[PDB]
């Protein structure tokens, strides 16, 4: 249970650095990858620095890459210049032990968008409407990507769909649905919470009929 | 340099039936005894987990449902039997050659008995008019196979001018799909007409579901 | 075995 995440500002401006952390925790032993899959789903694997302090980088990139560590603060670090919107995907980070040669373990990954459009919070607002009810939270208006969409702070887990999101006049939006016992609500009160990492805002809205 | 050719780009099984996975390197990925060559399953929200490591070994924690096999440049995956579990998408990936790469990956979907969507439409909530602003939306959920159609209705007269919509993919679960029809309109544009409508065109009956409600 | 390059050798 050696556990991995990526951490770094999910907005990066063309021509730029991006620049990204993976923290380590759970135990100069193997190797430390980055990989990143594009917003079409295709994975490229980025590069690594091993336990030694060598680096492997994927020659497509080599110009513009560099791996390093601070193995005292158990962490490490990607680096990406002079960026444009090709580079737009959710980053990775994994480890490579000889216990498999494979991509053992990973983090949950994070998503870094390069774009020169400025970071918009979104607008939440409740879809309010048998056995089952089925309600709902609109999610209008942010950039970039992601937003996490749960219910009653995660309590309520079941009967959930979160749709993926959709582009238009340069923002983005998603709903979200969930249904529950006809008897007990509005008997017993829903709420979706919406976290937008880029813009660091947090949003419940109660869902009255 | 070398690619990784995945085939199929997505497969349809059973509940039961055997899932076979094709990887060919375009030159070899063998080294000192071993194949570099490594198979993961990816979920949305998740990011790949191992499943095959040096093409044959079954990683700790996976169920022995799953295997592979091949080498040189020649891979297959195989599960057996499948789960619902599995719906998603998979990958090969080799590491012994400069660059490495992954391929481009198979969608696997689970076949299942047909199923209904159940369909809920909803005003534009008296909270996105205050602000200035009116969206119509269509939750169409928990249907299979994945071919739906969704026609909006304005009064009985066809809407193409802010539909945007929205498909999941396979619920790891029950094996359904569900979607999603969102219509964007002004305060006014909106308040100029009456009678809204979506248009639940699906397989299972061979009628529409109507669901409906006037401002 | 040990990664050079993105080669694994002895």
């Amino acid at each position: 249970e050696v556990q991995l995440q990526e951490s770094g500002p999910s907005l990066v401006k063309p021509s730029q650095t991006l620049s990204l952390t993976c923290s380590v925790t759970g135990d100069t032993s193997g190797y430390w990858n980055w990989i990143r899959k594009f917003p079409g789903n295709k994975l490229e694997y980025m590069g690594y620095i091993s336990y030694s302090g060598s680096t492997y980088y994927n020659l497509s990139l080599r110009s513009r890459i560099s791996i390093t560590r601070d193995t005292s603060k158990n962490q490490y670090y990607l680096q990406l210049n002079s960026v444009t919107t090709e580079d737009t995907a959710t980053y990775y980070c994994a480890l490579i032990t000889t216990t498999t040669y494979a991509m053992d373990y990973w983090g949950q990954g994070t998503s870094v968008t390069v774009s020169s459009a400025k970071t918009t919070p979104p607008s939440v607002y409740p879809l309010a409407p048998n056995s089952m009810v089925t309600l709902g939270c609109l999610v209008k208006g942010y950039f970039p990507e992601p937003v996490t969409v749960t219910w009653n702070s995660g309590s309520l887990s079941s009967g959930v769909h979160t749709f993926p999101a959709v582009l238009q006049s340069d923002l983005y939006t998603l709903s979200s649905s969930v249904t529950v016992p006809s008897s007990t609500w509005p008997s017993e009160t829903v709420t979706c919470n919406v976290a937008h990492p880029a813009s660091s805002t947090k949003v419940d809205k109660k869902i009255v009929p | 340099n070398i690619v990784l050719t995945q085939s199929p780009v997505s497969l349809a099984v059973s509940l039961g039936q055997r899932a076979t996975i094709s990887c060919r390197a375009s030159e070899s990925v063998d080294g000192y005894g071993n194949s570099f060559l490594h198979w993961f399953q990816q979920k949305p929200g998740q990011p790949p987990k191992l499943l095959i490591y040096l093409a044959s070994n079954l990683n700790s924690g996976v169920p022995a449902r799953f295997s592979g096999s091949g080498s040189r440049t020649d891979f297959t995956l195989t599960i057996d039997p499948v789960e619902a579990d599995d719906a998603a998408t998979y990958y090969c990936q080799q590491n012994n050659v400069d660059p490495w790469t992954f391929g481009g990956g198979t969608k696997l979907e689970i076949k299942r008995a047909d199923a209904a969507p159940t369909v809920s439409i909803f005003p534009p909530s008296s909270e996105q008019l205050t602000s200035g602003g009116a969206s119509v939306v269509c939750f169409l959920n928990n249907f299979y196979p994945k071919d739906i159609n969704v026609k909006w209705k304005i009064d009985g007269s066809e809407r193409q001018n802010g539909v945007l919509n929205s498909w999941t993919d396979q619920d790891s679960k029950d094996s359904t799909y569900s979607m999603s029809s969102t219509l964007t309109l002004t305060k006014d544009e909106y308040e100029r007409h009456n009678s809204y409508t979506c248009e639940a065109t699906h397989k299972t009956s061979t009628s529409p579901i109507v669901k409906s409600f006037n401002r | 075995l040990i990664n050079t390059n993105g080669s694994w050798h002895i």
